[PDB]
């Protein structure tokens, strides 16, 4: 499960940062990377827990 | 004479995409034909080469000895007012056109049409399973063929269907009609979802329904063809 | 982690120009209500001479920021062309309101893709008028996204049906552009052309000037497969690759095989070692020396 969350949007345009880091400048790709994290870290946090 | 129906035996599974796998469930949601469905027959030899829907996508299976069926006309009308589909396969190649056609009362093999006013796309080239489909302006059309002998009826097992040309045609479609012993079954697609299992060099060999008797819908659940004694949850009603 | 050494780029054999010649040198476009369209592929798509070049108006697009457009393939790129009020080109947007945007032409929300719009106010303005432009004012409901429709009926305002009559409470839908040079800016004819494209979802045959590059193996290299951008060493693979099929992947979801798009080989690609650092010490009361652990 852990393994399998890592194909998620959590609310972006990708779900693999090569897509963001490319087609997108810094500016307006931080925020699709700023909810790429915060869905990892959520879900890091519940893996670590259980 | 009335229509006859039969019902198919796990018939009209196609590879989804174009992404290889290896000894691997998977599960997808796209247009599937539904096992044990209620699909038409017809039979060509007394005429019957009647229109027939075409609502999102047909399974056109088709059993020949001498190559009696030549193609099929796909548009809304069929009458040069509006856009029309053409694919026939003659003695040499098959044939695709995409032109105004008034198309006649029972085009056969050639009347076909009775003129063609303006033309958009063409192209020249140099038992048997079909599939179209129409999503996005693009059709598709997987295929293969299998030869039997066994039964008169349409044989139980288990087969793929490769892909094998896309079209970006994108014109809107409602119906469709054969080109002409014969015989042929239609099917209608429908939105279902279905698991699949990659053997080892990556061929699919079974399917489940996600939503046929709840022993599938378990089986789809639990991503295994295999249960065990016990009790499972499911879904809410 | 091994530190990439070189990075190399596969990309097919592409000579042809976009028809962009008969797209933006148009002699003339077709009404607004019913809009071009065309399908462009087969070509390099050099935006060097899009943006660095003749003066175009605006330039708003979301989705693929203009600069890096040269370094991706696209999928099956679309061009639309027609022509509206200069008052009209901020409906062209998703989330917008307007009889353009409504009954007209309309954008979904997730659109990417880029739109152009340039002043076009001498080659459509006459003195004895310009009356060749229609636009849709009457229908039914909002139009759905990425749809036309050229229907000519006499709209029916209240009770009382027309029937053709165009009668009381009864309106022609289709309405003529009057374009005279005396007129203003905000009125001004715009000649605008919408790009809409789809992004890594099938093999692809656009991608724009780069370069190709040779390729390496057994070493850990960045590579550019058809846009597609990992790390991982390259290897010779034993899988068999169907005809049709171009990519693969396991159950992490994540490719693992690739087929080169010039020599028709498939390759393995896997991660180079990372594992972990462990430093051993007996204290540093008692002595200085320590050993350092690689972990697998
Ligand atoms: C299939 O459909 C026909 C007509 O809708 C119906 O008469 C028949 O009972 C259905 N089932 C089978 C098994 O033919
Ligand atoms: C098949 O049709 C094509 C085009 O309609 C034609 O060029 C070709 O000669 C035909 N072949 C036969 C055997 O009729
Ligand atoms: C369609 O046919 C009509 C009549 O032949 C012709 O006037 C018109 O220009 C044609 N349009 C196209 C796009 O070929
Ligand atoms: C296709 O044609 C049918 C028949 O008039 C019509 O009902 C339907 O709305 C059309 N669909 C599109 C997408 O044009
Ligand atoms: C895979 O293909 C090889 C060669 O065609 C064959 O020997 C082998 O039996 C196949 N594997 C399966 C599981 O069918
Ligand atoms: C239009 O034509 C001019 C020469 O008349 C040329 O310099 C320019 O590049 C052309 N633009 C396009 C988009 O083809
Ligand atoms: C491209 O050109 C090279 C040599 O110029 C040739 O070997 C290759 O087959 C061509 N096609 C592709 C897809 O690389
Ligand atoms: C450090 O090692 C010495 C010699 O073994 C010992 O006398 C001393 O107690 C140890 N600890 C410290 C804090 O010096």
């Amino acid at each position: 499960t852990l393994v399998k969350q890592l194909s998620s949007n959590f609310g972006a345009i990708s779900s693999v940062l090569n897509d963001i880091l490319a087609r997108l400048d810094p500016p307006e790709a931080e925020v699709q990377i700023d909810r790429l994290i915060t869905g990892r870290l959520q879900s890091l946090q519940t893996y670590v827990t259980q | 004479l009335p229509p006859a129906y039969t019902n198919s035996f796990t018939r009209g599974v196609y590879y989804p995409d174009k992404v290889f796998r290896s000894s691997v469930l998977h599960s997808t949601q796209d247009l599937f034909l539904p096992f044990f469905s209620n699909v038409t027959w017809f039979h060509a030899i007394r005429f019957d080469n009647p229109v027939l829907p075409f609502n999102d996508g047909v399974y056109f299976a088709s059993t020949e000895k001498s190559n009696i069926i030549r193609g099929w006309i796909f548009g809304t009308t069929l009458d040069s007012k509006t856009q029309s589909l053409l694919i026939v396969n003659n003695a040499t190649n098959v044939v695709i056109k995409v032109c105004e056609f008034q198309f006649c009362n029972d085009p056969f093999l050639f009347r076909v049409y009775s003129s063609a006013n303006n033309c958009t796309f063409e192209y020249v080239s140099q038992l048997r399973e079909f599939v179209f489909k129409n999503i996005d302006g693009y059709f598709k059309i997987y295929s293969k063929h299998t030869p039997i002998n066994l039964v008169r009826d349409l044989p139980q097992g288990f087969s793929a269907l490769e892909p094998l040309v896309d079209l970006p045609i994108g014109i809107n479609i409602t119906r469709f009609q054969t080109l002409l012993a014969a015989a042929y079954y239609v099917g209608y697609l429908q939105p279902r979802t279905f698991l699949l299992k990659y053997n080892e060099n990556g061929t699919i060999t079974d399917a489940v329904d996600c939503a046929l008797d709840p022993l599938s819908e378990t089986k789809c659940t639990l991503k295994s063809f295999t249960v065990e004694k016990g009790i499972y949850q499911t879904s809410n009603f | 982690r091994v530190q990439p050494t070189e990075s190399i780029v596969r990309f097919p054999n592409i000579t042809n120009l976009c028809p962009f010649g008969e797209v933006f040198n148009a002699t003339r476009f077709a009404s607004v209500y019913a809009w071009n369209r065309k399908r462009i592929s087969n070509c390099v798509a050099d935006y060097s001479v899009l943006y660095n070049s003749a003066s175009f108006s605006t330039f708003k697009c979301y989705g693929v920021s203009p600069t890096k457009l040269n370094d991706l393939c696209f999928t099956n790129v679309y061009a639309d062309s027609f022509v509206i009020r200069g008052d009209e080109v901020r409906q062209i947007a998703p989330g917008q309101t307007g009889k353009i945007a409504d009954y007209n032409y309309k954008l979904p929300d997730d659109f990417t893709g880029c739109v152009i719009a340039w002043n076009s106010n001498n080659l459509d303005s006459k003195v004895g008028g310009n009356y060749n432009y229609l636009y849709r004012l009457f229908r039914k409901s909002n139009l759905k996204p990425f749809e036309r429709d050229i229907s000519t009926e006499i709209y029916q305002a209240g009770s009382t049906p027309c029937n053709g009559v165009e009668g009381f409470n009864c309106y022609f839908p289709l309405q003529s552009y009057g374009f005279q040079p005396t007129y203003g800016v905000g009125y001004q004819p715009y000649r605008v052309v919408v790009l809409s494209f789809e992004l890594l979802h099938a093999p692809a045959t656009v991608c724009g000037p780069k370069k190709s590059t040779n390729l390496v193996k057994n070493k850990c290299v960045n590579f550019n497969f058809n846009g597609l951008t990992g790390t991982g060493v390259l290897t010779e693979s034993n899988k068999k690759f169907l005809p049709f099929q171009q990519f693969g992947r396991d159950i992490d979801d994540t490719t693992d095989a690739v087929r080169d798009p010039q020599t028709l080989e498939i390759l393995d690609i896997t991660p180079c070692s990372f594992g972990g650092v462990s430093v051993i010490t007996p204290g540093t009361n008692t002595s200085n020396q320590v050993a350092v652990l690689y972990q697998g």
